[PDB]
RNA sequence: AACGAGACUCUGGCAUGCUAACUAGUUACGCGACCCCCGAGCGGUCGGCGUCCCCCAACUUCUUAGAGGGACAAGUGGCGUUCAGCCACCCGAGAUUGAGCAAUAACAGGUCUGUGAUGCCCUUAGAUGUCGGGGCUGCACGCGCGCUACACUGACUGGCUCAGCGUGUGCCUACCCUACGCCGGCAGGCGCGGGUAACCCGUUGAACCCCAUUCGUGAUGGGGAUCGGGGAUUGCAAUUAUUCCCCAUGAACGAGGAAUUCCCAGUAAGUGCGGGUCAUAAGCUUGCGUUGAUUAAGUCCCUGCCCUUUGUACACACCGCCCG
């Protein structure tokens, strides 16, 4: 649900940057852009986040089981 | 653990101490009136939303979880 | 219901306090020759020489004198002490 | 509002009349939450008020209705006790027959002396379960002589 | 306005309201004393819960036109709290699903289509955005 | 027995002291003579340039 | 209007920071303004990166603790919102210099370390002021509403309200001047 | 991080400036083809470090002598 | 039982009961005295 | 000069550039059809909703997967004996993604119960090489890996709306995943199609979350142990209850002493979903996504590790040796 809404948020203001950027000058659309890229970055740019992978020894993927030495 | 006393509903004591609340009151919630008075809360809950139907309070944001009032919007 | 002609205990005075809880820099205490305010005593101080453990020297529940060395009369911060004790005044 | 009495003492049990009437009689034996809404919806009673606010007649409809839940259709797959074992009716053991029936039916086994009443007699966990580290009652034993 | 422009608690509630408003609608005898699904606990509150339930499942049908009783039962699923054990998916129950979409035929608004399935009927979709509309005029949508 | 607050901006970090390496040591001015100067040593992640608080200006700690 | 941002309904550029030393380290005026507290904010990747998030979202960050609530955010939001709502009645006053003053009057400005029980006297850096004002006034509305009917927004609305005009009544600023004074004798 | 070449690629980046040194200009992305070219360098990952260790020398030889 | 057969005398009352269901297969425990492996602590020889 | 390190192989992150797709699509209109005026209009036309039906329309943004491209401490500024390199910053999809593979010398480590790998010893027709029954589950007690909880940052009842890795008819062996209709409150039953699989289950209507109702600080509607009664499915057979469903019973437990485990970013934790075993069948384990923090950018204090110098009566090597 939650990784939709930037989903959203961040497609309609990439288009909106390329509607002007081919049918409007090109001087029109980097007013856009400095009002977007500087109130908040990932409008344009892509969050390379994903996530990691288990591994075995622990349940998730940097955790471990509880060691019982005695 | 002790024993939070609680009526399920008034006594006219009680009534009349709620009718008269109403203006020494600038936050109005269930839980103050449950806490103020000896109410359970399910007749908090019943008895703010008699005094709202008779306009008495104003309603600034109900939602599922908690809900509040005010004194008049006046003053 | 209180005890003594003043309320709130002035510096330099004994009194009977049962701890209630060793905290981590010291230990919230009852206070039982005054009225409930809270009372708080420095680790540093229950005894003048090294301790193997703490539950040796106070548990939940044992009345003890100690002396109040500062407070703040107005918001109420009672600074506990008991290595500056003889058992005369206990 | 409403400040006449509330609480009613039901067959054998006092039923306490502040709780709303649902989660009120569930104070009876044999009587779950479940089967409740069902004898109060039966019952054609408002669950909305409470305990206290129900008038003498009232709660003679809800008992019959507990009593004699075959006869106002609830269906026979409600009732606890089921084609019973010593005279083949359906019904709902209320307040000590539950006591006197589970009373009986471990007599009933221990009578023949099943697997079951064996255990039963013995103290110990009648289903499948392992007993080796569990149930732990007793006190600690030492290895010194 | 169509459907997907209001509201879909507010719609449903206005659908309910009316569909308990024609005497028509056959509801079954056990209304009122069924648990609605394997792992629930207790019966619903609301008296009136198969007209909710019909209203939604008219809804449901009207976005999705090929649903058939074995996604009604999952549409309603849920989750069952297996005691001290973990919880685990589960569904609805067949038999209120089946009755519910079978009341909805005695009203025209559903037809069972080709494949196999439901979806509402032209008279359905007729009678749904009629209280859209009333929906959108009353809160002002 | 009653002291003033007094207000320092960090000019400098020298090294990361105590048993465990958590405190720092830190040269700070004065912010009304900036003539004056101490070292003293911090309990948080200092940066540089940034206000403290000390609660007496008096003392200087020398080490751990 | 539109150069200028709410959360939905709080100004933030009537805002006020007395303590120079706190400027660097409370985002709340200019560019800081964001409609609300949810970004997904890569903030904790450098050291002091954590200094440019917005101090409305590190109070909610430090809200959703203690086991079952780790992860839920949604309703770390739609309490703050309330908190703030509710403030504006007890007062009358912007719920953010509310905050800005609870969060100045929690940070103890003098802690003691352990080198052997045996402790010295250290100060505190102005991040860590910050830092530790946070925890303690989100633990101490936690902790008055565990088996109380009041709700939490309640309590951490009215924990703000007697911690931004230190009343010994408020589990931060007790915490705050009792590590104090532990510091004070072992000077 | 590291960023600590390698003698295998300070060797290559050795070799190579001492038979094509007309070649290797003073950008990072024209060495990056000329060393492609010359030698035979089986990976791309390799052939880039050792092109970038190529600029780096380039530009200590437009000074006073180096001693490899 | 696994080893004997235990008679059986069948009562009325036995009636959809299963037969093994009357001849258990152990005989009940009734404890010793724990061993020099019972406890944590137990465990030492010269 | 050789090995290990590194290089390497897989994977995650970027291409509106290439290759090219009825077993993936999108946009268009050829459409047409349904529906509402929901807006100009009137109702059509102008428009709005469509996992409604088409195209022998146009293309490859989304999907799939191949070839190449990209990142080099390369640019700029400081610190460096101006070397090897470190620090901050710019442009950027990214200036430290996660795994696999791994040396010399050893250990009286584990495994003869994986093997038609195997020496020696034993038993070999009154068998230590097969069928029927019982046991591995037995309970005064000590410990280990775990699951569910002690509630209001909650429980219950409705309503709303989102995934990713996968598996699937079995070669003896003999069984697969399931749509849609009907019957039953529920587990389940009957009927009749698809799938050897980007084709069917399936647009995988997943839970937490989200929105609205009841309860009210009370071992309470928290919690769900223990126990009574009844109804189905698997199988040759369910008792010491395989699993599953319903009514009923309603224990300890109000955040846990001394101690002690794991963990640095899509990580900890919460949350569900597939694989393995599997006639029936996870409180396990191996993977997958989903909501997503607080604290650090350090040190040698504790427990250990690597390199140099130094001392030794030790070499089975301090768990050593040795005096009355
Ligand atoms: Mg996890
Ligand atoms: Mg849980
Ligand atoms: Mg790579
Ligand atoms: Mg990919
Ligand atoms: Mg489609
Ligand atoms: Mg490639
Ligand atoms: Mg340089
Ligand atoms: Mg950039
Ligand atoms: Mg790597
Ligand atoms: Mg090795
Ligand atoms: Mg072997
Ligand atoms: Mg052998
Ligand atoms: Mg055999
Ligand atoms: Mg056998
Ligand atoms: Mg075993
Ligand atoms: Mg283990
Ligand atoms: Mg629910
Ligand atoms: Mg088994
Ligand atoms: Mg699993
Ligand atoms: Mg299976
Ligand atoms: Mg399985
Ligand atoms: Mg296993
Ligand atoms: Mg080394
Ligand atoms: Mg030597
Ligand atoms: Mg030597
Ligand atoms: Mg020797
Ligand atoms: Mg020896
Ligand atoms: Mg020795």
């Amino acid at each position: 649900h939650v990784a939709q809404i930037y989903a959203i948020r961040q497609s309609i203001s990439k288009a909106l940057v390329a509607y002007y950027q081919k049918y409007v000058d090109e001087a029109s659309k980097k007013e856009i852009k400095d009002i977007l890229i500087q109130y908040d970055r990932t409008l344009l740019v892509a969050d390379p986040r994903r996530c990691e992978s288990k591994k075995f020894g622990g349940p998730g993927a940097r955790a471990r089981y509880q060691k019982s030495y005695r | 653990r002790d024993k939070l006393n609680n009526l399920v509903l008034f006594d006219k004591a009680t009534y009349d101490k709620l009718c008269k609340e109403v203006p020494n009151y600038k936050l109005i919630t269930p839980a103050v009136v449950s806490e103020r008075l000896k109410i359970r809360g399910s007749l908090a809950r019943a008895a703010l939303q008699e005094l709202l139907s008779k306009g008495l309070i104003k309603l600034v944001s109900k939602h599922r979880a908690q809900v509040i009032y005010t004194r008049n919007t006046k003053g | 219901c209180r005890f003594y002609q003043h309320k709130f205990p002035e510096v330099e005075d004994v009194v009977m306090v049962n701890v209630r809880s060793i905290a981590e820099m010291g230990a919230y205490v009852s206070l039982l020759e005054y009225n409930n305010i809270e009372g708080m005593i420095l680790l540093s101080e229950l005894s003048r020489r090294r301790i193997r453990s703490i539950n040796k020297l106070i548990r939940i529940g044992r009345n003890e004198c100690v002396v109040v060395i500062r407070v703040d009369k107005e918001k109420g911060y009672i600074d506990l002490s008991k290595r500056r004790v003889s058992p005369e005044e206990a | 509002p409403e400040k006449f009495q509330h609480i009613l003492r039901v067959l054998n049990t006092n039923i306490d009349g502040r709780r709303k009437i649902a989660f009120a009689i569930t104070a009876i034996k044999g009587v779950g939450r479940r089967y409740a809404h069902v004898v109060l919806r039966k019952a054609d009673i408002d669950l909305t008020k409470r305990a206290g606010e129900l008038t003498e007649d009232e709660v003679e409809r809800v008992i019959t209705i507990m009593q004699n839940p075959r006869q106002y259709k609830i269906p026979d797959w409600f009732l606890n006790r089921q084609k019973d074992v010593k005279d083949g009716k359906y019904s709902q053991v209320l307040a000590n027959g539950l006591d006197n029936k589970l009373r009986e039916d471990l007599e009933r086994l221990k009578k023949i002396r099943a697997h079951r009443g064996l255990r039963h007699f013995w103290g110990l966990r009648v289903r499948g379960q392992h007993t080796k580290t569990t149930g732990r009652r007793g006190r600690t034993v030492g290895v010194s002589k | 306005v169509t459907v997907k422009d209001v509201n879909q608690q507010e719609f449903v509630r206005a659908l309910a309201a009316f569909l308990k408003k024609s005497g028509k609608l056959k509801v079954p005898e056990w209304v009122d004393t069924v648990k609605l699904a394997k792992h629930k606990e207790l019966a619903p509150y609301d008296e009136n819960w198969f007209y909710t339930r019909a209203a939604s499942t008219a809804r449901h049908l009207y976005l999705r036109g090929g649903a058939g009783v074995g996604s009604m039962t999952k549409i309603y699923g849920g989750r069952q709290r297996n005691g001290v054990m973990p919880s685990h998916f589960s569904r609805g129950s067949k038999s209120v699903a089946r009755r519910v979409l079978q009341a909805l035929e005695g009203l025209k608004m559903v037809e069972k289509d080709q494949d196999w399935g439901r979806k509402l009927t032209p008279q359905g979709q007729r009678d749904l955005d009629r209280i859209a509309g009333q929906v959108a005029a009353a809160k002002k949508k | 027995r009653v002291q003033p607050i007094k207000l320092a901006r960090v000019t400098k970090v020298l090294g990361r002291t105590g048993s465990q390496g958590q405190c720092t040591q830190v040269r700070v001015e004065f912010m009304d003579d900036t003539s004056r100067s101490i070292i003293r040593n911090v309990k948080g992640p200092v940066r540089e340039g940034d206000v403290l608080t000390l609660l007496e200006s008096e003392r200087e700690a020398r080490r751990l | 209007t539109p150069d200028i941002k709410l959360f939905g309904k709080w100004s933030t550029d009537d805002v006020q920071i007395n303590d120079i030393s706190l400027q660097d380290y409370i985002a709340v005026k200019e560019k800081y303004a964001k409609y609300l507290p949810h970004s997904a904010g890569r903030y904790a990747a450098k050291r002091f990166r954590k200094a440019q998030c917005p101090i409305v979202e590190r109070l909610t960050n430090s809200m959703m603790m203690h086991g079952r609530n780790n992860g839920k955010k949604l309703m770390t939001v739609r309490i703050v919102k309330h908190a703030f709502e509710i403030i504006h009645l007890l007062t009358g006053e912007n719920p953010l210099q509310v905050l800005v003053n609870a969060i100045i009057n929690s940070g103890p400005r003098e802690d003691s370390t352990r080198i052997g029980v045996r402790r010295q006297a250290v100060d505190v850096s102005p991040l860590r002021r910050v830092n530790q004002a946070i925890w303690l006034l989100c633990t101490g509305a936690r902790e008055a509403a565990f088996r109380n009917i009041k709700t939490i927004a309640e309590c951490l609305a009215d924990e703000l309200i007697n911690a931004a005009k230190g009343s010994s009544n408020s589990y931060a600023i007790k915490k705050k001047d009792e590590l104090e004074r532990v510091a004070k004798s072992n000077r | 991080m590291g960023r600590v070449r390698t003698k295998t690629v300070k060797k290559a980046a050795r070799v190579i400036i001492e038979k094509y040194y007309t070649r290797l200009g003073n950008d990072f992305h024209t060495n990056k083809r000329v060393c492609e070219e010359i030698a035979i360098i089986p990976s791309k990952k390799l052939r880039n470090k050792i092109a970038g260790y190529v600029t780096h020398l380039m530009k200590r030889i437009q000074r006073g002598p180096v001693r490899g | 039982n696994g080893k004997t057969f235990n008679q059986v005398e069948i009562k009325p009352e036995m009636i959809g009961h299963y037969l093994g269901e009357f001849s258990i297969t152990y005989k009940p425990v009734k404890h010793g005295r724990p061993g020099i492996g019972a406890t944590h602590s137990s465990r030492f020889i010269p």
